[PDB]
């Protein structure tokens, strides 16, 4: 039943810094195959080069 | 899935059938035939033997 609502006061260690993160370049997401009702369903190919990995 | 096709009834001629399901590469089934003989259901009404007179 229902939908459990909740606020999550997240810690700054969870808020891992965006400037301190590796930056990826040129993301293109290509959905290869979609099932209309499955569990996994969508095979999507995010093609995006990595100026900074991680 | 469950494909259905009609291969030719001329044996030797290979029959491709590329079935494409979800997430699989196209499975091309190869059909080949040999010896599909007819065998009609019959019933004898003769023996076909020669006569022999007993005198």
């Amino acid at each position: 039943v229902g939908n459990i609502p909740v606020s999550m006061d997240i810690a700054d260690s969870a808020f891992t810094r965006l400037t301190d993160a590796p930056v990826i370049s040129e993301l293109t997401c290509t959905v290869s195959t979609c099932t209309h009702s499955s569990d996994f369903g969508g095979i999507a190919v995010l093609s995006y080069k990595v100026e900074k990995s991680g | 899935y469950e494909h259905t096709a009609i291969i030719p009834n001329q044996v030797g001629f290979p029959y491709k059938a590329h079935v494409a399901r979800e997430g699989y590469s196209p499975l091309t089934l190869q059909m080949q035939v040999i010896e599909t003989s007819l065998e009609p259901t019959l019933n004898l009404e003769y023996i076909t033997c020669d006569y022999k007179t007993k005198v």
